[PDB]
């Protein structure tokens, strides 16, 4: 799977056009590195464009990396809305842990991220759930001192 | 008034690091020399226990033993906490928790020293189990690549950096050990709070067949990433 590796350098060097040859030409678009990234985690990082090429061709929404983190958990950590948003319209885990220690409301919270805490709210996230360190994300808006978000949050 | 520490970078800089550890009373010395070239993000560095045989497997050791030689693209130059707080450098602090096992506390000043940079580190590792991976050493003599995430800490006027690494064990399974890092400037000049951010990693480790110390001959690269305003 050389096209792979190829897809992966293409999503993370924000070449959209490339992208589209390489799949177009065969390239798996669930290619995994040396840390458990897709594509898709590549992109979150502020590759809209990307981010939708992949999603269309099949790409897993759901893909956890070798430490439990989903695309949806980099889209909310480098706070990227319109990521989150289409990551959830195509079916990613609104509250997904499984060993990420955090949820995707979690970091939006952390971050002051209040759009992104909206449309998590919006689409299920759990408000009760706790991180790795026992707290909700009002808890984490508390300790921040973020009353704009302790509001939405109650 | 902004820092120039970048331009310090701009070339091959010589590596000094000198670490002084405790891990469960047993104490030990590492010195290590070799130099860095930020704009590949490339180090190469060679380490020696001089104290005599090393307590705790080397690979435990790495991230301990200078993220300033991180190649940062030209989109993201002001996302360079390390190099903005050059030359009068930074202290990193750690804990790094062991799963089932003990933790190591590190305090380090990173900066240079004339023309070279230098590493300075205190270890102190506590509750370690005599039989488990580390005092026993079961883990494999490699390294894995990883992802390093760096935020904003305003408050301190530095940088909050977190990851996992995961430790090959000779058998199966694998060692988790978590890193909870904090850096602020030493001076008092102006430093560079990045966005939310990661650094990859990739690390070999090897062997100098001419040493007869217990040693450690490593080569780093070290790319940021993660922000692609600009690209």
């Amino acid at each position: 799977s050389d096209l792979g590796k190829k897809l992966l350098e293409a999503a993370r060097a924000g070449q959209d056009d490339e992208v589209r040859i390489l799949m177009a030409n065969g390239a798996d678009v669930n290619a995994l590195d040396e840390v458990g990234w897709t594509p898709l985690h590549l992109a979150a990082w502020g590759h809209l464009e990307i981010v939708e090429v992949l999603l269309k061709n099949g790409a897993d929404v759901n893909a956890a990396d070798i430490d439990g983190y989903t695309p949806l958990h980099l889209a909310a950590f480098s706070g990227h809305l319109e990521i989150v948003e289409v990551l959830l319209k195509y079916g990613a885990d609104v509250n997904a842990d499984d060993q990420a220690g955090f949820t995707p409301l979690h970091l939006a919270a952390i971050f002051g991220h209040l759009e992104i805490v909206e449309v998590l709210l919006k689409n299920g996230a759990d408000v009760n759930a706790q991180d790795k360190f026992g707290k909700t994300a009002f808890d984490i808006s508390i300790d921040n001192g973020n009353e704009d978000l302790a509001e939405i949050l109650q | 008034m902004v820092s120039k520490g970048e331009e310090l970078f701009t070339g091959v800089v010589p590596i000094l690091v000198e670490l002084d550890g405790d891990v469960n009373g047993h104490k030990f010395s590492v010195s290590g020399e070799g130099e860095g070239d930020a704009t590949y993000g490339k180090l190469t560095l060679k380490f020696i226990c001089t104290t005599g045989k090393l307590p705790v497997p080397w690979p435990t050791l790495v991230t301990t033993l200078v993220q300033c030689f991180s190649r940062y693209p030209d989109h993201m130059k002001q996302h360079d906490f390390f190099k903005s707080a050059m030359p009068e450098g930074y202290v990193q602090e750690r804990t790094i928790f062991f799963k089932d096992d003990g933790n190591y506390k590190t305090r380090a000043e990173v900066k240079f020293e004339g023309d070279t940079l230098v590493n300075r580190i205190e270890l102190k590792g506590i509750d370690f189990k005599e039989d488990g991976n580390i005092l026993g050493h079961k883990l494999e003599y490699n390294y894995n690549s990883h992802n390093v995430y760096i935020m904003a800490d305003k408050q301190k006027n530095g940088i909050k950096v977190n990851f996992k690494i995961r430790h090959n064990i000779e058998d199966g399974s694998v060692q988790l050990a978590d890193h909870y890092q904090q850096n602020t400037p030493i001076g008092d000049g102006p430093v560079l709070l990045p966005d939310n951010h990661y650094l990859s990693t990739q690390s070999a480790l090897s062997k100098d067949p001419n040493e007869k110390r217990d040693h450690m001959v490593l080569l780093e690269f070290v790319t940021a990433a993660g922000i692609t305003l600009g690209m």
